[PDB]
């Protein structure tokens, strides 16, 4: 019968490793770098665009940062088609939690939730794991400002500085050695770039190979934003940080 | 409308002695005011030395009877030939009428 | 669907998937539980191969399954959450049912049938993880703790632990654990746990974190400067010699 | 790393072997056909090989009635013709019962071919090992034929040919389009245009036919039907008057 | 490469099913059987191999009927050709429910060659290791078809199968020629008889016993029929002196 | 060869044999002997038991069916259960609904067609046991031999099991004889024993070791065990 | 749950010292309409069994066909079908009174009474009723809806109880089932004066007897 | 790979006969039919000191009247026991009387070759066979007091005595010489607790072997360590006086 | 019977490679040259017509196919699985769209659609990916004219212009060099042509070319008038004619 043809993707390893999720994450240190770097006052996204073109509309564009919420989002590293079927039922279980209980879901209730659901296809269904690293960036009224990250296993952390995918070795070397705790957004900001700039295996660091996303609050209105930086904004910052 | 149930009139008595015991019935069948037999047996010897009638719906009564001697003939297959006590039948029949407890089988049993 | 046996019995009696779970185990984190005469304490390392993290939100290794019982565990972290989650539910459907709190060793049995299901059921693999699992029955005093492994054996501990360099940590507690007289105080029986992780940790502030749970549903997690504290003294008992 | 050979999974060519192999199974039968259209009539003949003497010539066949309109001619082994044929019937009334008219030629070839797309990407089904010529005088498109393989590939053809010996029929059919520079036989009864199929299907093969060594199919506007023995014999006597 | 052969629904780089193939061997393994299609009627025939002294005579039946007038025999794993006239009833039996008519021949032989044909394509199945030989007199004549592990059919003038095939479409071909206007239903059962006897020589080491069956239009009403006793003694002697 | 074509049932080895199926063959030959044989007027069935130690019970060969049908096993006990619960069903079914019963016959064609169900379907395994079915029905005396290749047969006489060669070939002898034997059921039995003793070479059958069955024109199947064969010995 | 639409009215029967005869007229009602007129309402079995229907036409139907498949299925693999293992009355009926009863059971029935009437292999006499309902009864004398009020009386005279069936004759017990037929057209609203009837004797077998007619009426004493 | 329900060329079971193999890497199980009762004894085997010995249970109650001991992967006959409870139970609310000891095992059983990827059978879904066998001890008024063997193959055997496990065909050689018919149950205890220290690879005491026995009158009761410990003196005396 | 292929085809290898996505990918390259290129006022889709035989009539095979009135689809790889993927994109765009919001999918979100489609031949039981690279062109009311690339990973991607298929890494270079922010769909129609004149052997003419456009509203092509907001399809495939008119001026 068809016994001869399963892959058998849920099995263990004579060491005890997950074979399918082993390689999934093999697949993902080819993906572009994506950083998180939470502040006092607010966490940076950062992702490096792999393969573009003179071509390739940036503007209409979006293939790392997605917004799950308005205090949530997700820089992606791996597969683009597997993390908008990860995205697509993140963002509906957040509609759930806010019908059912009149609040904005807590950040980990909702990382735990994907997290248990990639778990799922490690333990039985016998399909191919989802080949996606995602950085989560939230705020709630907890544990306020909140980084996580998620890989192939269903295993997620919490950070205060991160990265997946190309170069994690080298980037958290260098986010270890430039990262103090009472640092202000805009320190984070020239952090993540910095580090991008000295791991990149590009010639240059131009604005058209990037993704940058930012959650500040605000004095003059006690309420959390959301921006996805546009094309410009990442032009202005890269200049104003000294990478011209 | 559909009426699932009927009524064959019919009367059964079970009286025990000491180291015997009878179950008797006349063996009359009747619809409204007809006579549908003048002798149709009522009373059944099941094996293991217990007699049973079902009286009332003959249809419910039929498949009561019918039901139990099998019970005993799958007894006898499940549990090496082991005899059913009387104490015991009374037990199963219990959940042969509770089974159907809510479409019941329209008859007063005696053992 | 999918319901391929998985788990199967090899020519010579083994069942290969349970026994590379046991290998996902032995790579897992150091988890120790010690049982006091009025106490039980749960000692779990943290790992180094990174340090930038957030220890406000990142999940801690011990959990609670009701306000009395607690849960560590070694193997794959996210294996682990699954079982958490059923014996959470399992422990409000008790009390829902028979209008009382889980015992100890009955949270623990129902922990260890789930974890035996996926080495005899189509399409699944075995759970990659082994639970200490520790508290006080209901209205008792008497202190328990319990640990289940990938196959579904269980059994009570005076102590144990379980997990990477758990061979070390055993032979430790084996030549320093009196049946006789059982840690008579909260603060010997913390140490003791704290000494047996000393022997596999290397120099850990940071790398140490401690659960104490006490009768009537008395459980508190430390602190690093009350971590911190224990390492000091344990290093001043070597250093007077 | 060899199973990609076994089931409907990509090779590292990009190829689907067993795809290519239900092409193969085609040829088994050893059996030509050629379709061609006419002014208002579509016409297929099928070569008719019976060897074995125990055979009851009468119930050896290639060729399908589908529906009253739609005709089908197979070139492949009979189980899997025989199949495609009952599928196509069911899906042909199908069909008219839910939409109220005749299933055309055009829309009956895509339904097949989307069938055989499936087989070809789902693992449990293998491809069949046919190719279906379908036939009709559509009410809107007029002759029509339409032909889908194994691959799940279907197109419209002014002439078309299947089998082992397709490409001298079909060079010859090309040959004589690029000299009448039309895109149908222009004859009025379809009687000349079963004449015109045969006579150019001997010149292709370089073979003489008996009255049993053929096998014809005629749609005409609301209908279509084979020719017997006896209608065959009639069309060979006419070609024969002109050699 | 090769294992083009272990696995059921699987085309060789030929366009070959060689598991059909192969169950085409458990059939040709199989005893002798035989069809004969008279001027009004069909003729079954088929050789009983007597294993012992210990096999009741006359009480191990090969031939089956289906509704009424159908019969059927088959050559190679009888338990097979059972499971098929299982399929056979319940198809007959369907199409009397609805249409009233008896099942004609032509609809019963595709009901079979589609079932058989539905076996060949996939692996979760095995081929039909049987050819059945099988017809009978409906509205328009008599028909008599064979039906190969591979789901083809055809009509034929007669049929064998199994063992001594060779022996018998030999025996058969002199018959079809040698008798154009056909051959009576009394004729065709002595036939019969003669055609078992000569194929058995393929066989002769162990003794074996003769079962016959007819569906004749005006020796049977069109119904399917054992021959018994007077008649079967008749042809057992017309092929015992014949033998010699 | 062999090893690629006999992995499961499903498939084909390319003589046209089913591997799966004659490996299950061959857990009845391993399995202890029994014999069945019949007149006009009865039918017999003997069997040897076997025991693991000298401390153990001697396995049961024969199971009832109904009051006028029952079986003897060799091969995989826990199918000749399956399939012995199977007909018990079948002749529980004839007399509820038809108040018949079931043909010995029709008993093995149901047999038969439940057999070949798992020699034809993916992830199935073919039943592991040999059964001989003895029946008086309306047609009188009947004996069975069931394959689990799906093969059923109707025998005066036969054998299944180890060295079960000796008691067949020595039925094949006395046929004319012992289908004779009318209205005497000690004399069929008797001539059931001596078949079995045909079979041995080990040791000689004892008082709790082996098992006799009949069945006849005004006899319901009955098992004998123990003191009750002391007399046949 | 349903209501009958073209009904048959009663089916009469009794038994006699060698077998049994049952009657029944050949009308097809619906509602107070006589609409059909050459219904049959016997149904014989193999040679040795007649099933007399009476109730909803439609659901008749439906029990003949299902008598025909039970004919087929028992040939199949069965060669005694005409012998040994032929259908018995008692296997037919049996057969019926468990579809019946589940019918009933599943608030969905075969809107009938049934008379089951043969012999059995071994010369004893068969009858048997069965309805809607899956109430079953044996008596020397059945009959179904006004047939029970007027035909029983009348057939009773003649077999009482068993004692009197071997002190029956043929033609006794055959003019008695005419006469039974006559009353009913008398005083049965629902009834027609044509019938067929069935004898089925352990020795001259199944005689089964179609067209025929109530004959010898008084009318002639209306005029006054 | 090759499927879980597979015949070897030789007539068996392929995941039947690796199972059995499991069956002898565990811990000795010993039982000993009397006209007095039955009685069940196991190695404890705990892999560490610091394991508390009493919390090893392979001897457990399945009605008064009927106990068992396991061996093998102990873990896999907790649904077995789970399955032999309720059918106790469910035999006594339907028939109200107790259960056959061998009724019992045949339910038991009727389990063990419910195993296959979807066998055409009926719906046997579980994986793999047990990695457990049992002894199944108990009484009944038609045949007394009975010891059973239930295995993974789906055949149970009556047994005057038994041992499985580790120390198997070692302690059935021993059991061969010394059961009679005539054994009083005191005699019993002491040729179980015997047979256990000879094949047991520790120093048998209080705490790594448990006694039990079924008696008519007091129905199942396992021993507490107290009660084997008097039983364990009494046995040295008695070995020391010749 | 019964689909017993329940588990994944598609699994990663020991180098992190998904070998059917790489494998399919391999098959698109295969494939006939198609391209696309936005315009300020329209969009265009180009690709050969590659007769498989002269004797079909290649007007009853189109490449290029309509999803909805203002939105059109075009392939490099497998027909047959661009076909089944053009009934399914189309009855999305009704079902999961249309019957709930009574408008037609924007671009953007029927793209996401069909990527989803192919995402899960990725992973599902008992199935390839499809071995096609789509095109698609669209216009709705609040984004505007796009053009999207759908690869069989499910993964899509915004386009100023490119080409999938045979020679594209030639014919991405050669719109590299011709294309500006400020094309007219007229000037964008010509830089097509050229384009695909690089990647035909043969014949070059509006009978061996299919090509549409994204452009203005046809009134013409709606089939009914009175209902002023409606204005007919954004969407039209060009007549053999009207490419042979352009050819003249090439
Ligand atoms: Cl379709
Ligand atoms: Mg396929």
């Amino acid at each position: 019968g068809s016994r001869r043809y399963d892959s058998r993707t849920t099995i263990f390893s004579p060491e005890g490793r997950l074979y399918q999720v082993e390689y999934a994450l093999e697949s993902i240190s080819h993906a572009g770098t994506a950083i998180g770097i939470m502040a006092s006052d607010g966490i940076v996204l950062a992702a490096e665009r792999k393969v573009t073109s003179t071509l390739l509309e940036q503007d209409t564009s979006t293939e790392k940062l997605y917004k799950l919420n308005d205090k949530i989002a997700v820089a992606v590293a791996g597969l683009t088609a597997d993390a908008e079927i990860l995205i697509n039922t993140a963002r509906i279980h957040a509609q759930n939690y806010l019908k059912t209980y009149n609040e904005d879901i807590p950040v980990e209730i909702l990382v735990r939730r994907l997290s248990d659901i990639k778990q799922g296809y490690t333990q039985h269904g016998g399909l191919r794991p989802f080949g996606v690293s995602f950085i989560y960036a939230g705020y709630d009224d907890r544990y306020g400002y909140q980084l996580y990250t998620s890989n192939p296993s269903g295993n997620y952390t919490g950070w205060k500085a991160i990265s997946v995918g190309a170069n994690t070795s080298a980037a958290q070397t260098l986010l270890q050695m430039d990262y103090k705790d009472d640092m202000k957004v805009d320190d984070a900001i020239e952090l993540a770039l910095k580090t991008l700039s000295k791991t990149t295996d590009s010639s240059a660091l131009t604005y058209d190979r990037l993704e940058f996303a930012t959650i500040r609050k605000g004095a003059n209105d006690g309420e959390v934003y959301q921006k996805i930086f546009k094309p410009q904004e990442i032009k202005d910052i890269l200049v104003k940080t000294g990478i011209t | 409308q559909f009426n699932p149930y009927g009524d064959n009139g019919g009367t059964i008595l079970g009286i025990a002695g000491e180291d015997f015991a009878v179950l008797a019935g006349d063996t009359r069948n009747i619809t409204d005011y007809s006579i549908n037999s003048r002798y149709e047996p009522k009373v059944f010897d099941c094996g293991d030395n217990i007699v049973m009638s079902a009286n009332g719906f003959a249809a419910d009564g039929d498949a009561l009877v019918k039901r139990f001697k099998n019970s005993v003939k799958w007894y006898h297959f499940d549990h090496n030939d082991k005899k059913l006590s009387i104490n015991s039948a009374a037990r199963n029949i219990q959940h042969l009428l509770y089974g159907k407890r809510f479409f019941p089988y329209y008859v007063h049993t005696i053992i | 669907g999918y319901d391929r046996a998985l788990s199967i019995f090899s020519p010579d009696g083994h069942i290969f998937q349970v026994e590379y779970a046991l290998e996902a185990v032995k790579r897992g984190t150091c988890a120790v539980g010690v049982k006091g005469k009025n106490c039980v304490v749960l000692g779990c390392e943290r790992r180094s191969t990174l340090k930038l993290q957030d220890t406000r939100i990142t999940p801690s290794k011990v959990s609670k399954i009701d306000s009395h019982v607690v849960l560590s565990f070694s193997g794959l972290n996210a294996d682990s959450r699954i079982l958490i989650e059923k014996a959470r539910v399992e422990a409000q459907s008790h009390r829902l049912t028979l209008e009382d709190p889980v015992t100890v060793e009955y949270l623990t049995r129902y922990v260890a049938g789930v974890q035996q299901r996926y080495t005899q059921s189509g399409g699944v693999r075995p759970f990659g993880v082994s639970t200490l699992i520790a508290g006080f029955d209901p209205r008792d005093d008497e202190p328990k703790l319990y640990q289940t492994e990938p196959s579904g054996i269980y059994s009570s501990w005076s102590a144990q632990t379980i997990g990477r360099n758990s061979k070390t940590v055993r032979e430790f507690l084996e030549k320093n654990y009196d049946r006789k007289e059982p840690p008579a105080t909260v603060e010997e029986c913390v140490k003791l746990t704290v000494r047996s992780l000393l022997e596999v940790v290397q120099t850990g502030a940071k790398n140490i974190e401690i659960t104490v749970v006490k009768p009537d549903s008395d459980i508190v997690a430390l602190s690093s400067e009350e971590i911190n504290q224990y390492v000091t003294q344990i290093e001043q008992e070597k250093q007077e010699q | 790393a060899g199973y990609d050979r076994h089931i409907t999974i990509f090779s590292p060519e990009g190829r689907l072997y067993q795809v290519e192999y239900a092409f193969k199974a085609t040829n088994q039968t050893n059996i030509n056909s050629l379709a061609v259209r006419g002014k208002d009539c579509t016409v297929v003949i099928s070569q008719k090989k019976v060897p074995d003497k125990l055979l009851d010539p009468t119930t050896v066949s290639y060729i399908f009635c589908i529906s009253r309109t739609i005709g089908m001619v197979v070139n492949g082994p009979i189980p899997d013709a025989r199949n495609a044929a009952l599928r196509a019937k069911a899906e042909a009334a199908e069909f008219r019962y839910k939409y109220g008219y005749d299933m055309p030629c055009d829309v009956l070839a895509k339904r097949m071919a989307n069938l055989s797309q499936i087989y070809t990407q789902r693992a449990y089904m293998r491809p069949l090992g046919v190719i279906l010529t379908f036939v009709s005088v559509d009410e809107e498109l007029g002759p029509s034929i339409y032909k889908t393989d194994p691959a799940g590939y279907y197109v419209g053809y002014k002439a078309t040919a299947t089998g082992p010996k397709q490409q001298e029929i079909t060079t010859n059919l090309e040959n004589h389009f690029k000299k009448s520079k039309i895109d149908h036989i222009n004859e009025e009864s379809w009687e000349k245009v079963v004449e015109f199929a045969i006579t150019h299907m001997i010149d292709a093969l370089g073979t003489e036919f008996s009255k049993n060594d053929l096998e014809v199919g005629v749609a005409t506007k609301d209908k279509f039907f084979t020719l017997s023995a006896e209608n065959i014999e009639e069309r060979l006597v006419a070609i024969a008057e002109q050699d | 490469g090769t294992g083009y052969d272990l696995s059921n629904s699987v085309f060789s780089p030929d366009g070959r099913n060689f598991q059909v193939e192969y169950a085409v061997k458990a059939v040709e393994n199989g005893t002798t059987s035989i069809g004969i299609k008279c001027n009004d009627g069909v003729v079954f025939a088929v050789e009983k191999l007597i294993t012992s002294k210990l096999l009741v005579p006359q009480k191990n039946v090969k031939i089956q009927v289906v509704d009424r007038h159908i019969g059927c025999v088959y050559s190679g794993l009888i338990p097979d050709g059972r499971h098929l006239v299982n399929r056979g009833r319940e198809e007959a039996a369907s199409f009397k429910k609805l249409y009233k008519t008896p099942i004609p021949i032509p609809a019963f032989a595709d009901r079979l060659g589609q079932y058989v044909q539905a076996h060949t394509l996939y692996n979760s199945v095995r081929p039909f290791g049987v050819s059945t030989i099988f017809g009978g007199v409906d509205k328009n004549g008599a028909h008599l078809y064979m039906l190969e592990p591979s789901g083809s059919y055809w009509g034929y003038k007669g049929a064998a199968t199994g063992k001594g095939r060779q022996s018998a479409k030999a025996e058969l071909e002199k018959l079809v020629d040698h008798h154009p206007e056909g051959l009576s239903a009394r004729e065709a059962v002595k036939q019969a008889a003669k055609i078992i006897y000569l194929a058995h020589e393929d066989n002769k080491e162990k003794d074996f016993e003769l079962e016959i069956s007819w569906c004749s239009l005006s020796e049977t009403n069109g119904l399917h029929k054992f021959v018994k006793g007077d008649l079967l003694q008749e042809a057992i002697d017309f092929a015992q002196k014949e033998i010699n | 060869f062999r090893n690629n074509y006999d992995g499961d049932t499903v498939t084909f080895s390319p003589t046209g044999r089913l591997f799966q199926v004659e490996y299950a063959l061959e857990a009845i030959k391993q399995g202890s002997v029994t014999v069945g044989l019949r007149s006009n007027t009865h039918a017999v069935l003997v069997a040897l038991k076997r025991n693991a130690d000298e401390l153990s019970s001697y396995q049961k060969k024969i199971i009832k069916c109904d009051e006028h049908m029952g079986l003897s096993l060799a091969g995989l006990a826990p199918d000749a259960r399956v399939l012995s619960n199977y007909l018990r069903q079948q002749c529980n079914y004839s007399s509820l609904v038809f108040n018949r019963k079931l043909a010995v016959e029709r008993a093995g064609h149901l047999l038969c067609d439940k057999a070949q169900k798992n020699t034809q379907s993916y992830g199935g395994r073919p039943y592991g046991v040999g059964l001989l079915i003895i029946g008086y029905d309306k047609s009188g005396a009947h004996l069975l031999e069931f394959q689990p290749s799906g093969n059923v047969t109707e025998l005066y006489g036969t054998a299944i099991g180890a060295r079960s060669q000796g008691a067949k070939t020595y039925l094949e002898r006395t046929l004319d004889t012992f289908i004779k034997i009318d209205g005497n059921p000690d004399e069929l039995i008797k001539a059931g024993v001596e078949a079995i003793s045909q079979s041995l070479r080990d040791e000689s059958l004892t008082v709790d070791n082996l098992s006799i069955a009949i069945v006849g024109k005004d006899t319901p199947f009955t098992i004998y065990d123990g003191e009750a064969v002391a007399k046949y010995i | 749950t349903q209501q009958p639409i073209v009904t048959g009215t009663s089916v009469i029967s009794m038994k006699y010292d060698n077998g049994v005869i049952i009657a029944a007229d050949n009308l097809g009602s619906y509602g107070s309409l006589l609409r059909f007129n050459g219904v049959e309402r016997l149904i014989p079995v193999g040679d040795n069994t007649v099933v007399g229907i009476s109730g909803d036409i439609s659901d008749m139907q439906h029990i003949e066909r299902l008598l025909k498949d039970l004919v087929t299925e028992n040939a199949y693999d069965n060669p005694l079908a005409d012998a040994e293992e032929a259908l018995e009355p008692s296997y037919i009926f049996e057969y019926l009174a468990t579809v019946m009863y589940q019918r009933r059971s599943k608030m969905n029935p075969l809107w009938n009474a049934i008379i089951v009437a043969g012999v059995q292999s071994n010369g004893d006499q068969f009858l048997r009723y069965v309805n809607l309902l899956g109430v079953t009864y044996s008596s020397p004398t059945l009959a179904t809806g006004f047939g029970a009020h007027m035909a029983n009386p009348l057939l009773r005279k003649v077999v009482d109880r068993e004692s009197d069936i071997p002190k029956t004759t043929v033609q006794v017990a055959e003019e008695a089932i005419v006469n039974a037929m006559r009353v009913l057209y008398y005083r049965d609203a629902r009834s027609s004066r044509n019938f067929s009837l069935a004898i089925i004797d352990k020795n001259t077998g199944l005689t089964f007897k179609k067209n025929l007619q109530v004959e010898n009426m008084k009318w002639d004493f209306a005029k006054d | 790979d090759r499927g879980v329900s597979t015949f070897s060329p030789e007539g068996r079971l392929f995941q039947v006969e690796y199972s059995l193999e499991a069956i002898k890497l565990g811990s000795t199980a010993i039982g000993i039919a009397t006209k007095e009762g039955v009685v069940l004894g196991v190695e404890k085997r705990a892999t560490s000191p610091l394991l508390e010995s009493d919390s090893i249970e392979k001897i457990v109650e399945i009605d008064r009247h009927i106990g068992c001991a396991m061996s093998g992967l102990t873990a896999d006959a907790r649904s077995m026991i789970e399955h032999a409870r309720t059918a106790a139970v469910t035999h006594n609310l339907y028939y109200d009387e107790d259960i056959n000891v061998e009724s019992l095992t045949q339910s038991v059983c009727d389990l063990a070759l419910r195993f296959g990827e979807g066998a055409s059978g009926e719906e046997r879904l579980m994986s793999r066979p047990f990695g457990v066998a049992l002894l199944i001890a108990g009484h009944d008024a038609d045949d007394g007091y009975q010891l059973f063997h239930a295995e993974p193959s789906g055949t149970f055997y009556r047994y005057n005595a038994k041992a499985i496990g580790s120390g198997s065909e070692g302690a059935q050689a021993e059991l061969l010489n010394e059961w009679h018919s005539s054994l009083t149950l005191k005699e019993a205890e002491l040729l179980v607790l015997k047979i256990l220290k000879q094949v047991m690879e520790e120093k048998l005491d209080e705490n790594n072997a448990q006694l039990s026995c079924i008696t008519k009158q007091d129905g199942f009761k396992i021993y507490d360590n107290e009660k084997t410990a008097e039983l364990i003196k009494e046995l040295k005396e008695k070995e020391a006086a010749e | 019977m019964t689909d017993r292929y329940s588990f994944s085809l598609t699994t990663f290898s020991p180098s992190g490679k998904l070998g059917q996505i790489d494998y399919a990918l391999t098959a698109v390259k295969q494939g006939v040259t198609s391209l696309g290129i936005k315009a300020t006022n329209g969009v265009v889709i180009a690709t050969e017509k590659k007769s498989s035989s002269p004797l079909a009539m290649s007007e009853t095979l189109s490449k290029v196919s309509l999803l909805t009135p203002d939105i059109g689809a075009v392939y490099s790889g497998m027909g047959p699985d661009y076909r089944v993927l053009v009934d399914k994109s189309r009855k999305v765009a009704h079902t999961s769209y249309k019957r709930i919001y009574g408008e037609y999918p924007p671009t953007k979100l029927l793209v996401s659609e069909v990527a989803k489609i192919m995402q899960e031949a990725t992973q599902s039981g008992g199935v390839r990916p499809f071995g096609v690279s789509l095109l698609i062109a669209g216009h709705d009311e609040f984004n505007g004219f796009s053009l999207y690339q759908v690869d069989p990973s499910g993964s899509y991607f915004p386009w100023k212009a490119t080409a999938i298929g045979k020679g594209s890494v030639a014919a991405k270079t050669f719109l590299e060099k011709r294309w500006n922010d400020e094309l007219e769909l007229e000037d964008a129609i010509h830089i097509a042509l050229l384009t695909l004149k690089e990647s035909v052997e043969g014949e070059f003419n509006g009978d061996t070319i299919e090509l549409a456009i994204i452009g203005d509203e046809n009134p013409d092509l709606l089939g009914y008038t009175g209902i002023p907001t409606d204005k007919g399809p954004r969407f039209r495939k060009l007549t053999s004619q009207e490419i042979n008119d352009r050819l003249e001026a090439l």
